[PDB]
Formats: structure tokens, C-alpha cells, sequence
């Protein structure tokens, strides 16, 4: 299907990704909504769901 | 909704005449179908050849084509791969090979025209269902 | 909300790369399911942190 | 570095048409008179450098080679992809219904 | 007077090739006007070598023995081929069909498991020139493919695959993706192997000969997530020649 | 940080169940007294012992 992404806004502000497993990465991410950078290293994350104070 | 005329009216031919079935021959053309063909071709896939289904389209694509009554009931009596090159009678059901498929023994003419109009009014019926497997159970 | 914000950027003769751009980083970050506190485990302990990682 | 090339082969040709070279047996259902004979043949004697090339299958009837130009524009060719026909894959890629 | 399958069923019988007597040690003719082929070649595997992997390559890395976990499910049969005569007197075998891989795990010492798809996979295969006749000096030298153990649809217990299967580890929503690119992305595997056949008895009114084997081969590398290991794997064979 | 396979060792107990031995060697034959079976012995003088302290 030729599927691209732009952003707009934040860190990616005006760029376009073409190729298909780096525009597929960001679909993946699209799934959780808006898309951010993360720091996984400085408390070593899993990359798993925790939830809040309000859920705990 | 309703079983009506209209939904009870397929091609009869290539050429382009309908003929419309009565309710009656729905029954017969499903418990027809039941009684002869189910056991292979349950909701109008094919278990023993899962490439080849009963949806309309593809029957409007096989050699000669199958879309329509005549195509139907000459497949039932001299039933041939989909490209039209081989006779299959020894492996498939049909009235040419009733000796070795003794459930099509008692089928007549009638019989026929009801179990194709079976196969012709299901998928108006049932839509991308029909010939669509355990995806659209 | 955000579209809110966008569609009125966008009617005010803001481009698509303004309109986002004013979206402001909080406003994205509730948008995102990692924040939602139905996305936990029983035993997924600690900050949500651990899990996605600390926004940057 | 690491591609998956399946994914890949979907971005050419193999995505929009049959691929003589490398696509599965039931494709050949899609158009008229090619399943399950043509098929077959066209199997068997892959690969094809071109899509004409599959006129040149040794004992065809004449009636064969016009369904068969007939339908060319269904038709591409791409590099045999050694995971598409390996296991016997165009004859059976593991799906049914 | 002659054996049938419930004489063999359950015994190991059915996982040996056919051999010949000790008195058959004569000669085969070959006539270069008449085209030949294999009508039936087997393959017997008795031992099964890995090559060690030490930290250190100053030091020389020896096969090693293993033991066989998947049982007598290890030979190769039914394989046929157009036997060619080339130019300079030469045979060349090419291998078509048969039954022509077995998958198999040996374990090394310490448990390590090592898969390998045990194949002779599009072999060719030559003697040397000038072969008048198939004697028992006669001998196959060639190359085969080895491709991936696993064919494209095989799912990895997180449910990715190759030419199916999800693309990425699902159970990690958020982690970082590149660490895990080797495991993620599957790849297939498509390497050469080697072959040797020492033609050791020949029956020259029948067509059929026999030998020992040597072939050397890469191991299963899972779809592209591990290095595959070497493989040697020595045994016993039979063909029957016939005119094409 | 081995250090009751040393004693083991010391007095002949070099391989392995699993096939390997302490000289490097692949594929020897411990019979039973490998260093699991000795390990194997204890556990079950343990046991004998620990039944024989209870009856006196
Ligand atoms: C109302 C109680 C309560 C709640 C909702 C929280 C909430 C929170 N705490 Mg606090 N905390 C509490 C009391 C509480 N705390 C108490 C009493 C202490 C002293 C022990 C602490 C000390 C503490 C520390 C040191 C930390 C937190 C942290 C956290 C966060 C992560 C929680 C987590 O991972 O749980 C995990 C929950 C479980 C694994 C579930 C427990 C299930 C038990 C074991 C069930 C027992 C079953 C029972 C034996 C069955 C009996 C059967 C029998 C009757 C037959 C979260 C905001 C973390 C944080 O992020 O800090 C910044 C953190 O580091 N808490
Ligand atoms: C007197 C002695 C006191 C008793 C000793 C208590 C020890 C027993 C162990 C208790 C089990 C809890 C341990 C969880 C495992 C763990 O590692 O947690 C560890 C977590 C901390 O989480 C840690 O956080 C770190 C950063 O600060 C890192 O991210 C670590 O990765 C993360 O593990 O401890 C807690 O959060 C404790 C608070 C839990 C309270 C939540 C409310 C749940 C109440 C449920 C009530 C159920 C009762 C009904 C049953 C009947
Ligand atoms: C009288 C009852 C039956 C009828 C009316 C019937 C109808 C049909 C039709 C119309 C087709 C062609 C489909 C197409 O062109 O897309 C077909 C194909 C096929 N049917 Fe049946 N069928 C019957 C019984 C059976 C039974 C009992 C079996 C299983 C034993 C079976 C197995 C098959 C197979 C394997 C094909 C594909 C044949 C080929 O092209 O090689 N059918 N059938
Ligand atoms: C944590 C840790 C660790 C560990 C440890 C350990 C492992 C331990 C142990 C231990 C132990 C394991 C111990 C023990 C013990 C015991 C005892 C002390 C006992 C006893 C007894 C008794 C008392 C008995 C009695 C009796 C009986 C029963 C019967 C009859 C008789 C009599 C009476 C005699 C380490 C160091 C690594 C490091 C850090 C951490
Ligand atoms: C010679 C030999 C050897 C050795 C050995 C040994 C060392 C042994 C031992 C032993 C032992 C060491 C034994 C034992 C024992 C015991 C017992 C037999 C017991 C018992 C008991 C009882 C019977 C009890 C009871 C009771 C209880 C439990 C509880 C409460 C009550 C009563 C008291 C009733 C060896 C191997 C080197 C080698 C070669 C041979
Ligand atoms: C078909 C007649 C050609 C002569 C070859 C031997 C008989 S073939 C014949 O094929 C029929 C299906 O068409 C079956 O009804 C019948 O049982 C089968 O024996
Ligand atoms: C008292 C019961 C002893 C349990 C026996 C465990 C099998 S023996 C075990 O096998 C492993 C894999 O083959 C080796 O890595 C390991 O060195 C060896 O000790
Ligand atoms: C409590 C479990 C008993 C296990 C007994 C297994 C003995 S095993 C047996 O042992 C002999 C003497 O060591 C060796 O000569 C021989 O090679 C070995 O097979
Ligand atoms: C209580 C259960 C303990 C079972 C003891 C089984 C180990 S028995 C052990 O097996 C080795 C190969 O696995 C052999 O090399 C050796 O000869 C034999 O003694």
C-alpha cells in the first residue's frame, strides 16, 4: 500500500519515514496513541505496563 | 428479512435467463445438498481441497462456467477439474459414477436442479460466509 | 481535545507543522495508554517507569 | 543488516501480481483456465527470466498458449526467493480456508 | 524366503540401507552412447561428528562425538538422479527427488543439543576421469544445498515467524527493539555442503554398489538467531545404476 | 569457586553423566560414580542416617 509517516509536532517535527519496517515501528507504537522518547535504561525497563497510584 | 422470489431467482444459463425457485425446492436443495455433498463441501468450502470453493464468483471462473443451473447439473453429472481439462467422475460424485458413489443412485433430475439452486441462493443468503470457512463461523 | 486545539490552529490559518507544534507535551502525554491505569499487573511492581521507561 | 524478505517481496511485483517464479499453486485460481493444469506446468518449469518465457513450456496445445497469452498482464516475474519455494511451498504453503 | 514390513516393523531394519556381500567386488561397464541415472540411492548415517567452537583459534577445533536423541529416523532413501558420462570420461550425478533430509538432534558432551537438517539436497556429484567401468576404486566427490531446518512458516514459541507470525516481542509493548533485532527478524538459511563417496563393493551384473560416506555440513541456526555449528557425518550407502 | 569437585577429583571421580570430563575429554564412560552419582550417594546417606537417628 506504499504506507508512509510524517510527523508534526515534538522531536520529529517535519520528517517523513519511508521505509517499511521503520514506518511499521511507528504503527506499532500508534496503537498506544500519541508517541514518545523514553529513557529504558537509567531504571532498566522491561518495556511492560505498570499501572498508578490511582490503580494501585 | 425474508426468503423472497427475488433472492429465490438465479441464472438458469450462460445466456443470461433466471428461473426462480419456489420455497419448496429451497428445502429440497438444502436437504438435498445435506444428504449428498455436506460431508465435503459444508458451508460451501471443500474439505478435501480446501483451494476450491462454492462462491458464485468462483464458479463464474471455472471451465465451462458453473455460475448459473445447467453449469451446476452438468458438474453433477460429468464433474471436471476447474479449468475444464479433466473429468474427475471417478474421484468426485456425480450420476455418470453412481456405481461407486451410491448416494447419487437415487438423485433425479429434479434432485439436481434443487441441490444447484442450493449452492446458486446460499451465498445470496449468507454473503462472504458461504465458501469463507471457520474465519466467518 | 487535541483535535480541538488542531482543528482551531488549522481554521485560524496556522500550517499542520504550527497547529501540532502548539499541542502542548503534557496535553500528548495523557493521550497515551502507558498513562492509562488499566494497562497493569498484579505483580508488575514499582513506578510506571519501570515498565514504558521516564518520558523524555 | 536484518530484513525480513517476505515483507520484502510483497513491496514488488510478487505484492500485485502472480510471480511465475515464485507464487503459490491456488494463485493460478484467480483467472480462467489456468488451475490446475497451466499451473502445474508453470510450476514445474520455473523459473522464468520473462513473463513470455512461459510460452516456451514443451508440449502445450494451442489452446493452452492463447489462455496463456491472455493472461500475461496477471503475470510477473521476480528472483526466486529461496524461502517462497523451499519445503515444497508451491504446492503447499500451509494455508486453506 | 524374502522379508516383508511385518518382518522388518519395529526392529531398526527399516532405517538400514541394503548391502552387498563380500564377493561382490567386480565391475561396472559404462557404454558413453547410453544415457544413465541412479534409480535408487540410500544413505546410512553411523556416527555424527561436531566440530568443537574453543575460545581460542591458536589452537586447532576438532570434531567431536555425539549422542543421537531422535533415533533410527536418520537415513536417506528412494533418492534418484540422472547419472551423465562427460567428455573426459567423468561421472556426474544429479541428484531429483527421493526421500533426501532427515532432521536430527545429537548432544554433545554436557548436554548441548545440536539440530541439524542431515540432507543431499540438489547434489551433484562427480568421480574421477575416465571411468570405463565402476569399480571398487570408483568414488562421488560433490556439493549440496543445506537450507533453513525450519521452512518459512515455523513460529518461534512467542509466535514469530518468517513468512507468518508476528514481527516483533509482543509480551514487551515498549521495549527498545534493536537489541532484539536478531530474534525478531527471522531469516532463512541456504549453504553449501560437501560430499564424499568411497565405492567399496560393486556388483557388476546387477548395477548395484555400495561404500562408506563423508559429508560436511552446517547445523540449525534457528531461522538466524544462533551461529550454526559443522557438522561431519560418516556411514554406509547403496545405489543402483540403471540405463536411462 | 569450585570446591568439593577438586576432592572429588583428587580421588578419581572426573566425569560426568552428561559426557564430559575435568581433562577435557567428550564422550568417557564414568559408570555410576560420576560426580552426580557421588553427589547422588550423600543425599541418600543423608536419609539413611536421618532414619537411623530417629529409631535410637
Ligand atoms: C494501601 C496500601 C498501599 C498502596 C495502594 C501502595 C501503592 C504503591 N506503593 Mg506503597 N507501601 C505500603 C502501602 C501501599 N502502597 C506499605 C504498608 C509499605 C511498607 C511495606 C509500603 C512501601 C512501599 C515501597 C518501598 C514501595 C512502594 C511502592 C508503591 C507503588 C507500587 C506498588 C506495587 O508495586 O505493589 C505490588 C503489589 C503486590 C505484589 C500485591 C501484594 C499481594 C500480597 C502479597 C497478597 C498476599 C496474599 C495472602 C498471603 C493470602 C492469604 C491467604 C490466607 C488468608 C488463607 C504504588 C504507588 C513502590 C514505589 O514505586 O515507590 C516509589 C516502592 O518502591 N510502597
Ligand atoms: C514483620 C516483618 C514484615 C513482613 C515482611 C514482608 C515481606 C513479605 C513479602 C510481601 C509480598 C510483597 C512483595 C512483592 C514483590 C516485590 O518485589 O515488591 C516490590 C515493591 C516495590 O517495587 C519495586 O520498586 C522499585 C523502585 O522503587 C523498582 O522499580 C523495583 O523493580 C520494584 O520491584 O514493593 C511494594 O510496592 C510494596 C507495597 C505494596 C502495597 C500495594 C497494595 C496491595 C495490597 C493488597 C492487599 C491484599 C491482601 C488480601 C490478601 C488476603
Ligand atoms: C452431489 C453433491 C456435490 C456437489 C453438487 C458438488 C459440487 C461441486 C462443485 C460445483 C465443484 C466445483 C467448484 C468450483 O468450480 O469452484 C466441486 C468441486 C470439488 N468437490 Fe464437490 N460436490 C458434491 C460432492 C462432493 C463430495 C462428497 C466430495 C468429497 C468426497 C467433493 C469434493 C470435491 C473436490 C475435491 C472438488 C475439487 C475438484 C477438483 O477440481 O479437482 N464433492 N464440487
Ligand atoms: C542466605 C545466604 C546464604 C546461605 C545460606 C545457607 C544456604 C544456609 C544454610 C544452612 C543450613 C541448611 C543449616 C542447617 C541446619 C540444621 C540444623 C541445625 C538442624 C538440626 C537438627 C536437629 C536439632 C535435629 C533433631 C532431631 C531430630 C529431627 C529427630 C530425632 C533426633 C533429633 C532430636 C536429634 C549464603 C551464605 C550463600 C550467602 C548470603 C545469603
Ligand atoms: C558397603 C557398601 C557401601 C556402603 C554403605 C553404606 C555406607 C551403608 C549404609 C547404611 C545405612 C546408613 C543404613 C541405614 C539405616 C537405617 C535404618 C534401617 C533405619 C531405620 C529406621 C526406622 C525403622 C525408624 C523408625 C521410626 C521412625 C521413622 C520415626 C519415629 C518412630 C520410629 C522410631 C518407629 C558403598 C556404597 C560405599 C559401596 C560398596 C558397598
Ligand atoms: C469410463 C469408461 C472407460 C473404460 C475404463 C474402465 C472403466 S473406468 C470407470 O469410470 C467411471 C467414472 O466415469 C466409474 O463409474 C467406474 O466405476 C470406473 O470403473
Ligand atoms: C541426584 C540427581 C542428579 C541429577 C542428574 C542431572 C543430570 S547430569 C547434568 O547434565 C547436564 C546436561 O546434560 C550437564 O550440563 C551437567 O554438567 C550434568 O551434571
Ligand atoms: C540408585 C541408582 C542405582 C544406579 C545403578 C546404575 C549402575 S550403572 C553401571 O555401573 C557399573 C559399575 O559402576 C559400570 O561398570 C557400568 O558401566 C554402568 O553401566
Ligand atoms: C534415583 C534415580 C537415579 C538414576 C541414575 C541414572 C544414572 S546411571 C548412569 O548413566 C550414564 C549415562 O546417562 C552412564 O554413562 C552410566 O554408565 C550410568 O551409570
Amino acid at each position: 500500500q506504499g504506507v508512509t509517516v510524517s510527523f508534526y509536532g515534538g522531536e520529529l517535527n517535519g520528517q517523513t519515514f519511508t521505509d517499511p519496517p521503520t514506518v511499521k515501528s511507528y504503527a506499532r507504537k500508534a496503537i498506544f496513541g500519541e508517541i514518545f522518547e523514553f529513557d529504558t535504561e537509567t531504571l532498566n525497563s522491561d518495556g511492560i505496563f505498570r499501572t498508578s497510584p490511582r490503580g494501585w | 428479512a425474508e426468503l423472497t422470489p427475488e433472492v429465490l431467482t438465479v441464472p438458469l444459463n450462460s445466456e443470461g435467463k433466471t428461473i426462480t425457485l419456489t420455497e419448496k425446492q429451497y428445502l429440497e436443495g438444502k436437504r438435498l445438498f445435506q444428504y449428498a455433498c455436506a460431508s465435503c463441501h459444508v458451508g460451501g468450502i471443500t474439505k478435501t481441497n480446501p483451494s476450491l470453493d462454492l462462491r458464485t464468483e468462483t464458479l463464474a471462473l471455472a471451465t465451462p462456467p458453473r455460475d448459473n443451473i445447467e453449469g451446476l447439473v452438468d458438474y453433477m453429472k460429468n464433474p471436471t477439474t476447474y479449468d475444464g481439462e479433466q473429468e474427475i467422475a471417478e474421484v468426485h460424485p456425480s450420476l455418470r459414477s453412481a456405481d461407486i458413489f451410491p448416494k447419487m443412485r437415487n438423485l433425479t433430475e429434479k434432485d439436481l436442479v434443487a441441490i444447484a439452486g442450493h449452492i446458486l441462493v446460499e451465498p445470496k443468503i449468507l454473503g462472504d460466509k458461504w465458501g469463507g470457512g471457520k474465519v466467518y463461523y | 481535545e487535541i483535535n480541538r486545539r488542531v482543528q482551531a490552529s488549522l481554521a485560524s490559518g496556522a500550517t499542520l507543522e504550527e497547529a501540532w507544534s502548539a499541542i502542548p507535551e503534557k496535553l500528548a502525554f495523557y493521550d497515551y495508554i502507558g498513562n492509562n491505569p488499566a494497562k497493569g499487573g498484579l505483580f508488575r511492581t514499582g513506578p510506571m517507569n519501570k515498565g514504558d521507561g521516564i518520558a523524555q | 543488516e536484518l530484513v525480513n524478505v517476505v515483507d520484502e517481496k510483497l513491496g514488488t511485483a510478487y505484492g500485485e501480481k502472480i510471480d511465475l517464479n515464485n507464487t503459490n499453486i491456488a494463485a493460478f485460481i484467480q483467472y480462467r483456465g489456468l488451475y490446475p493444469t497451466l499451473a502445474k506446468l508453470i510450476v514445474k518449469n520455473a523459473p522464468y527470466e520473462s513473463v513470455e518465457d512461459v510460452l516456451n513450456i514443451p508440449g502445450l496445445t494451442e489452446r493452452q498458449k492463447q489462455i496463456l497469452r491472455e493472461n500475461l498482464e496477471h503475470f510477473t516475474v521476480t528472483e526466486v526467493e529461496t524461502a517462497l519455494v523451499e519445503g515444497g511451498d508451491r504446492y503447499n504453503n500451509g494455508l486453506y480456508k | 524366503q524374502t522379508l516383508t514390513y511385518d518382518d522388518i516393523v519395529g526392529t531398526g531394519l527399516a532405517n538400514k540401507c541394503p548391502t552387498l556381500d563380500d564377493t561382490a567386488r567386480g565391475a561396472y561397464p559404462i557404454d558413453s552412447s547410453q544415457t544413465y541415472r541412479i534409480a535408487r540411492l540410500c544413505l546410512q548415517p553411523t556416527t555424527f561428528l561436531v566440530k568443537e567452537e574453543p575460545k581460542n583459534k591458536r589452537q586447532e577445533a576438532e570434531f567431536v562425538p555425539t549422542k543421537l536423541v531422535t533415533r533410527e529416523t536418520t537415513s536417506l532413501d528412494q533418492i534418484q538422479g540422472e547419472l551423465k558420462v562427460n567428455s573426459d570420461g567423468s561421472l556426474t550425478f544429479v541428484e531429483e527427488d527421493g526421500i533426501d533430509f532427515q532432521p536430527v538432534t545429537v548432544q554433545m558432551a554436557g548436554g548441548e543439543r545440536i539440530p541439524l537438517l542431515f540432507t543431499v539436497k540438489n547434489l551433484v556429484a562427480s568421480t574421477q576421469p575416465n571411468v570405463t567401468s565402476i569399480t571398487t576404486s570408483t568414488d562421488f566427490k560433490g556439493e549440496f544445498n543445506v537450507p533453513s531446518y525450519r521452512t518459512a512458516n515455523f513460529l518461534d514459541p512467542k509466535g514469530r515467524g518468517l513468512a507468518s507470525g508476528y514481527d516483533s516481542a509482543i509480551a514487551l509493548p515498549q521495549a527498545k527493539e534493536e537489541e532484539l533485532a536478531r530474534a525478531n527478524v527471522k531469516r532463512f538459511s541456504l549453504t553449501k555442503g560437501q560430499i564424499s563417496l568411497n565405492v567399496a563393493k560393486v556388483d557388476g551384473r546387477t548395477g548395484e554398489i555400495a561404500g562408506t560416506f563423508e559429508s560436511e555440513q552446517l547445523s540449525d541456526d534457528d531461522m538466524g538467531a544462533h551461529e550454526p555449528h559443522e557438522v561431519k557425518i560418516q556411514g554406509v550407502f547403496y545405489a543402483s545404476i540403471e540405463p536411462a | 569457586g569450585m570446591f568439593v569437585l577438586p576432592f572429588m577429583a583428587r580421588l578419581g571421580v572426573t566425569g560426568s553423566w552428561s559426557g564430559w570430563s575435568i581433562t577435557g575429554e567428550t564422550g568417557i564412560d564414568p559408570g555410576f560414580w560420576s560426580f552426580e552419582g557421588v553427589a547422588l550417594a550423600h543425599i541418600v546417606l543423608s536419609g539413611l542416617l536421618f532414619l537411623a537417628a530417629c529409631w535410637h
